């Protein structure tokens, strides 16, 4: 993909502010809550019996931040995502067999979460920049199926 | 179909945004055109420059209708039958774009009433929108 | 929701395949595993070798249920409430796989009753399956 | 992508039998009938007022075979689809702006059509081979959006 000089600006700045801990937890939680079927891939996390029972789960919260800091490597070299996630695509594709449709799903929630934490600093241009990032990442994860 | 809870949550978060149709509608629209540019294709006749009167007027209309649907959250189809004709038979809107608009809407609520959009409501709102979007293209169902 | 016509067409094409549950069900399943291999993930405990007794038995059960839904094509939810629990709450089947199964089913009907599957029915059948698949995961609606 | 030696065999053989005229028409027709919204991109075809009014439309039938013979170039060099459809992806992406989701849709109908014309000669292995082709083609058409 091609990244305009501002797109990078927009992304790396916001990155510096992001609390991967809170955002990451908030996101993985919401994914499990809104799209229930995703719970299947996290049977190893014990209780997911209820929404509120999920916000608290520390395994959810832990993995949440782990997933989010991966984007840290994306922002690292926005012109090398494919190669930096091949191994990541490999397990999600050949191992877990996650349907690419869920990558899209998570990416969307992630956007909403950022919008709630940076309020008015999450400008339309900014939203678009992350939308793009989120998709170019999922395309790097998918790919392994083609 | 929407459960009792789902209905309650939907009504709730709409109580907090009511009195902002004009403002929010305009914002979700502008975020849609900005992040999903191909959706522009449906408004050649629109003034798309940020903060345009058209976008504001339409924005207001859009949410005004979503609100209308909440009042009749028991018969969304009936409530929007006239609009499903328009979006399905007439404009032939690709069902895929309804996703883009609902997404942006949630982004707008998140930015202004982050407390009002707890994860529970988030799910109720999501089922509401898929329901609405279904009916609005649903002629095919 | 399914119109009157849609219901009529669905009933029609099912009249032609009735008396083949065993055979067709087994075929659509085998085509599903063969073209959408990842769907295997849901049957670790199954004998997947072509023409297995398991596949046949299950095949028969699957279509038997779709048939059951046609008899109560007015209350698909009620008719399959017990199965939506199973596929939604229990197995947590990804809504995406329901597409693969419906697809293969249409392929099977096309091969054996190409005259029964006119384009009109094709559309009625498609709305039927999205409706069914909705309910079977629909717990989320 | 990687094509097993049989996948090619399976594909090129069936290709030789295919009546692009009937199949192509049958296909584009069904797409318009089952997924109504697609009609929007073919406003220039006049009447599409009814199912039966569509089977007959000669513009539909004409374009139908045109679309299908394109697969002829696919079968041509199953290891070069991307480069051979770049120009095809360009108009579908930058020009018409077709959502990739419809490429998937058409590909699916195409499969069903073949299944009705070759009956039992359209074996599961054969279905899978075309499924693959159909997807690798759509991925070549999409791509232009990323
Ligand atoms: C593009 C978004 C995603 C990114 C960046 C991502 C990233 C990660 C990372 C960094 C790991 C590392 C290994 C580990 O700690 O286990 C992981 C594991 C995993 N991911 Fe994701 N993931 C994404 C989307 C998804 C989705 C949508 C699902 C499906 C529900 C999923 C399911 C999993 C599972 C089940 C594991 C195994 C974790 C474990 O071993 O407990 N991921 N992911
Ligand atoms: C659930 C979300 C949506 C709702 C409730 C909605 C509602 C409306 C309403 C109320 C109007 C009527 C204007 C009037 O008659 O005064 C309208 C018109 C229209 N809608 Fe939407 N809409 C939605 C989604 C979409 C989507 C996804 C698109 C396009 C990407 C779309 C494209 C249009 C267009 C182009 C018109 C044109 C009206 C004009 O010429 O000014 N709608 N919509
Ligand atoms: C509308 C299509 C479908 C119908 C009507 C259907 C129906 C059924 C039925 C009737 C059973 C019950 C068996 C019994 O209790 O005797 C069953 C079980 C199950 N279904 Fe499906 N199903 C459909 C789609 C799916 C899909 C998309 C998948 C997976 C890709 C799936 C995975 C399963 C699994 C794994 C079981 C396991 C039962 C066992 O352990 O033998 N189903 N389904
Ligand atoms: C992968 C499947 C597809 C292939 C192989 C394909 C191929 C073609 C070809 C070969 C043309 C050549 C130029 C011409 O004769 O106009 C064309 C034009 C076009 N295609 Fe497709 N197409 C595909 C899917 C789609 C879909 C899903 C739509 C959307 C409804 C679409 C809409 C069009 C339109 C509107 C044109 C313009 C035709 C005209 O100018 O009258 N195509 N396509």
């Amino acid at each position: 993909v091609h990244w305009s000089a501002e797109e990078k600006q927009l992304i790396t700045g916001l990155w510096g502010k992001v609390n991967v801990a809170d955002c990451g937890a908030e996101a993985l939680a919401r994914l499990l809550i809104v799209y229930p079927w995703t719970q299947r891939f996290f049977s190893s996390f014990g209780n997911l019996s209820s929404p509120t029972a999920i916000l608290g789960n520390p395994m959810v919260r832990a993995h949440g931040k782990k997933v989010l800091t991966s984007f840290g490597d994306a922002v690292k070299n926005l012109d090398n995502i494919k190669n930096t996630f091949a191994q990541l695509s490999e397990l999600h594709c050949d191992k877990l067999h996650v349907d690419p449709e869920n990558f899209r799903l998570l990416g969307d929630i992630l956007i909403i979460v950022l919008a709630a934490h940076f309020a008015k600093e999450f400008t339309p241009d900014c939203q678009a920049a992350w939308q793009k990032l989120v998709r170019v990442v999922a395309h790097a994860l998918a790919r392994k199926y083609h | 179909v929407l459960s009792a809870a789902d209905k309650t949550n939907v009504k709730g978060v709409f109580s907090k945004i009511s009195g902002h149709a004009e403002e929010y509608g305009a914002e979700t629209l502008e975020r849609m055109f900005t992040a999903y540019p191909q959706t522009k294709t449906y408004f050649p006749h629109f003034d798309l420059q940020h903060g345009s009167a058209q976008i504001k007027a339409h924005g207001k209309k859009v949410v005004a209708a979503l609100v209308e649907a909440v009042n009749h959250i028991d018969d969304i189809a009936g409530a929007l039958s006239k609009l499903s004709d328009l979006h399905a038979q007439k404009l032939r809107v690709d069902p895929v774009n309804f996703k883009f608009l609902g997404h942006c809407f949630l982004v707008v609520v998140a930015i202004h009433h982050p407390s009002a959009l707890t994860a529970e409501v988030h799910a109720s709102l999501d089922k509401f929108l898929c329901a609405v979007g279904t009916v609005l293209t649903a002629k095919y169902r």
